[PDB]
């Protein structure tokens, strides 16, 4: 009795927006509204082969047939002014509440039982472990990619926005505040508590985020990259493209929110590798790997059947990653 | 003027002189280094 | 009930919708991982009908991938430059060539058909021995869609193909055209030893198909030369 | 069982920006921030037939036909102003350090193998032969591809730039120091210091460099060129384009970095030749060539297999070019 | 103690004698059942001295066997019919030779070297088909000395080489010169896997090589093209 | 005036440029520049341009 939906999908909770470039000065940063927007450009590119030949050391006469008719490209690209140094980058994020309705599902014993489950987890502890871990994500410029690689001082600016002006303000030494581990902090725990006041549903949380990066004069800044029609061939030339809102430079909402949910340490793999994005079968890409397999018992789907259906109640830990890909959303059904 | 038909264009005087060893005659070896003075793309055609 | 067409792949949704009052389900197609196409076919659709729906964009794979990965061409011409005498689709380059114009020193020249060209002079007896040891076989380009070390003639490199790699030549759907049956009797085996390499996964009776093997079926296929 | 990963990338340390170009006067050089920019021009151009030509078109009725009907393009073209001699070229450069860690890779094994394989080569020599041959075409204005040939001097000030403020300044004579030959120095070792300083993630380091070139009054400079899209040209239509950032004319920053890594004098060939740039089968453009051929045991992936799967190490000049190569960056992989 | 040079053996007499006081024995050597020659060679002659007493004959023989089973010659010619420009050593005839003397009609010609001659007028862009189909090998005339039921590609009629018949290809001793652990690197084996083919009769855990693996070991020697 | 003007900026054999190295050099040691520089030096000195 009491089999899992065959339906089942839930709406994402901390909903961020597009996050905006633009450039300025360092220690203008405080009349930073009227900093200009980082435009794209386009440049040409001419490169030779750099990428493993297939046929290893045969045809060395390919090899130079190869470097005489180099590749020719047209490459989108943004830096910043020869005048400025600093990245700024905005976006607004609003945490809603409610992490345990689905948006859809079949069975309505189900779906009672699964409000329950997350009825008795709030009662047992608040959201205060995940708002934690997702002001500190806040806190620590994470959302910037690669622009928060090699940066000399990252500062980030949160407003909290009640009405249509400032209730409140928090300033973070994003350098300080490692991407490793998660520390204690009263400005940090305040930013929390108003975060898990959020997710409670018991109030209506927006927040503006500013983060300001001193990069350097005309250095290069990373947008996201949008796809591309294999344009390589056929026209040829165009092989990048960055994402723009209105000819400024910016990174996507997923990018942004993919970052803030970077909370992940409980992997049954390591910890000392630090936090990783919560997923069903909690997986990077970039290390073309899937931590919390199926074959061990700790991806989200097998913990969530025991923990509705058999009522064996995970780890504390567990718990914790289970409710934070309730709030993260998604399909979760028969496919 | 120095048509190819004639064999005194750059081409074929430059082709002589460094290929066969036919090095020409000395105005024509100043005529030759003057094209070189000059600069330009002296490869294949088309 | 997935359809396979060689390396590609058909499947349909796991649960159907309704298009226009008639129950339908969306058919995706694959080229092993990559998503290539999806499709919203109705039901009372025979396999066939399936298969024609996506025959377009599977034959449109092929052409690409018939052009991009077309092997070399060396031309033999005489000592003015133009004239073409002759042409060899080769899978290797001479090792020998570096940028030439030819001229009338002498009355035979080996070019590459890229433009800025290499060439080198030849005297028909050792253009016939480029020809013959350096030519491609008339399906070389499937070694454009083959992963490199299941090519490869070191064996200490080499690692047999998997099912998906060795149904892009072996197969009725696959880019050759040649059954399990007459790749069975190529080898000299039978067709159900051969259909033991087809399986998919080493618990169901799979073992590995051998270097020699492999590398012997390439050759008789007429996808790699394998001197 | 250790083979290679089927996904291994590095992104790139010592990010260049894109130079731009100003002009001013010689001995003005010291008050060279309000020099105005370099802007690109146009300008038609009438050719003739100056290459060569198929045995099938050398009749000279054709080739009169030929020379009869001109060509007519319009050309982008950079000078400096007929009251100015220096070219000023002005980039900054970040170096960052964490040389050994890949961007993406996708056996774990792999990786704790290449990150052990730099660790070694880092305690057995740190990165300073890398950093001074890097301050070396720093030092040297290599980054001037064709500015630089046929020019009286070049000087090459170079601030490190640690607040907002410059926190040392550096001051090159850049004909003393040949594009040939790795010497050494005290201000260009102290600069080499601050470059390894940098690359073994020790520190922070932002430069300014900006080289001054004396050409001569109204002569040409030569910016980065761009690449044009020609669908049936509009009666004569613009057959070269320069690069330019906002009305001032500009080098691409991969050009820069492609003159700032000309450091491999290693390569079997020769050494005679001069330095060339850190590839794998290190290859030059103008030459045709691929020097490290594959067929010989001394290109990118040869060496860094037999150092990382098979533990053979190999000539410490060979070390220093493979952590070149991984300071470039790259997809090396499948 | 008998000797082993490839397909060749040299046995002693069992039983020896006195010639001029000292002890000799009588080594006769045999290609197979054929007995070549017989000699009475001392005691303390080693081993290598036996090797170079017979290698002479056996030399001889392979010259003779290399003449006699030599490939056939195609020659391109021009429309006059001497000057060769072209010789190709074919192991098959292509198949639409029929009597011809060359005319100026056509400016190539592919004819025979045998003297009724066959030929062809071709455009040097069909010879260099022909010749890339039909080439013969370096080492072809080894076929001649093979059953030809073990080098025929259907795998009904086939049967798989003796451990005599692969003495001549494979061994230090073999025409090919070609060790069993090169052949075994050759077929992406260990030379102990490999050295189970080699052993003679099949109680003495002797497996036989495979069809594919036969013919892609007479690809890589040199000996048959196995197209 | 700049000076290298036999050595080609962009070239595809190696052979080919070290012979046309050296077969300008032999002009060069042969007679110098002088008779180009001097015709050069007429048309700098009547202002032909």
């Amino acid at each position: 009795i009491l089999s899992t939906a065959s339906v089942l999908a839930f709406e994402r909770k901390l909903d961020p927006s597009d996050a905006l470039m633009s450039a300025g000065a360092w220690a203008q940063r405080d009349a930073s509204q009227e900093w200009p927007a980082v435009t794209v450009r386009e440049k040409s590119v001419r490169g030779t082969i750099s990428n493993r030949l297939k046929t290893k050391d045969r045809d060395p006469a390919k090899l130079d047939a190869s470097i005489q008719s180099p590749n020719l490209q047209t490459v989108d690209v943004a830096n910043l002014p020869s005048d400025a140094d600093t990245l700024k980058v905005r976006f607004t994020l609003r945490v809603l509440g409610g992490a345990g309705t689905p948006s859809a599902c079949n069975d309505a014993a189900y779906r009672d039982k699964l409000l329950q489950t997350v009825a008795t987890y709030v009662n047992e502890q608040g959201f205060a472990e995940l708002a934690r871990r997702y002001a500190h994500n806040l806190a620590n410029a994470r959302f910037l990619w690669r622009n928060r690689v090699g940066a000399e001082a990252v500062e980030v600016r949160i407003n909290h926005i009640r009405q249509g002006e400032v209730a409140r303000t928090w300033r973070f030494d994003a350098l300080a505040i490692g991407l490793r581990d998660f520390k204690a902090d009263a400005e940090l725990d305040a930013l929390a508590e108003l975060i898990a006041s959020g997710l409670s549903g018991s109030g209506h949380v927006l927040l503006e985020v500013v983060a300001f990066a001193r990069i350097g004069d005309g250095q290069e800044v990373f947008p996201s990259q949008e796809l591309i029609l294999d344009k390589g061939d056929k026209k040829g030339q165009k092989s990048k493209t960055l994402y723009s809102v209105r000819d400024a430079a910016a990174i996507h909402s997923q990018k942004i929110g993919n970052a803030l949910r970077t909370i992940d340490t409980w992997y049954p793999d390591e910890d000392g590798l630090g936090p990783i994005a919560v997923e069903p079968y909690g997986s990077v890409t970039s290390q073309g790997k899937a931590y919390r397999q199926p074959k061990q018992k700790l991806d989200f789907y097998t913990l969530l059947d025991n923990w509705v259906l058999r009522d064996e109640a995970p780890a504390v830990e567990q718990q914790h990653y289970v409710i934070a890909n309730l709030i993260r959303g998604g399909v979760f059904g028969e496919a | 003027y120095r048509q190819p038909k004639q064999k005194l264009d750059f081409y074929t005087l430059l082709d002589n002189w460094v290929l066969r060893d036919e090095a020409p005659a000395v105005e024509q070896q100043h005529y030759v280094i003057a094209n070189l003075i000059r600069g330009g793309v002296f490869g294949e055609a088309e | 009930n997935a359809i396979h067409i060689g390396p590609f792949s058909i499947t349909p949704a796991a649960r159907g919708l309704h298009y226009g009052g008639l129950p339908h389900h969306q058919w995706t197609l694959y080229y092993g991982p990559r998503e290539m196409a999806i499709k919203t076919l109705p039901d009372s659709y025979t396999s066939s009908e399936v298969r024609d729906e996506f025959s377009d964009i599977i034959a449109e794979f092929v052409i690409d991938a018939r052009h991009r990965y077309a092997p070399d061409v060396l031309e033999l011409v005489n000592s003015d430059g133009d004239a073409v005498l002759a042409r060899v689709a080769v899978s290797r380059l001479p090792e020998a060539l570096s940028g030439c114009i030819p001229d009338d020193r002498f009355p035979y020249w080996l070019l590459t058909a890229s433009r800025p060209r290499l060439g080198l002079p030849v005297t028909l007896n050792e253009y016939t021995a480029l020809a013959v040891e350096l030519s491609a076989p008339p399906l070389a380009w499937i070694t454009g869609l083959l992963p490199g070390e299941v090519l490869t003639h070191d064996a200490e490199e080499w690692r047999p193909p998997t099912s998906w790699e060795l149904r892009h030549v072996v197969g009725e759907g696959s880019f050759t055209g040649v059954s399990g049956a007459a790749a069975a009797a190529l080898l000299g085996m039978s067709a159900t030893n051969f259909r033991k390499y087809t399986a998919g996964d080493s618990a169901a009776n799979r073992q590995k198909i051998s270097f020699a093997a492999w590398h012997y079926l390439l050759d008789r296929l007429g996808v790699k030369r394998a001197s």
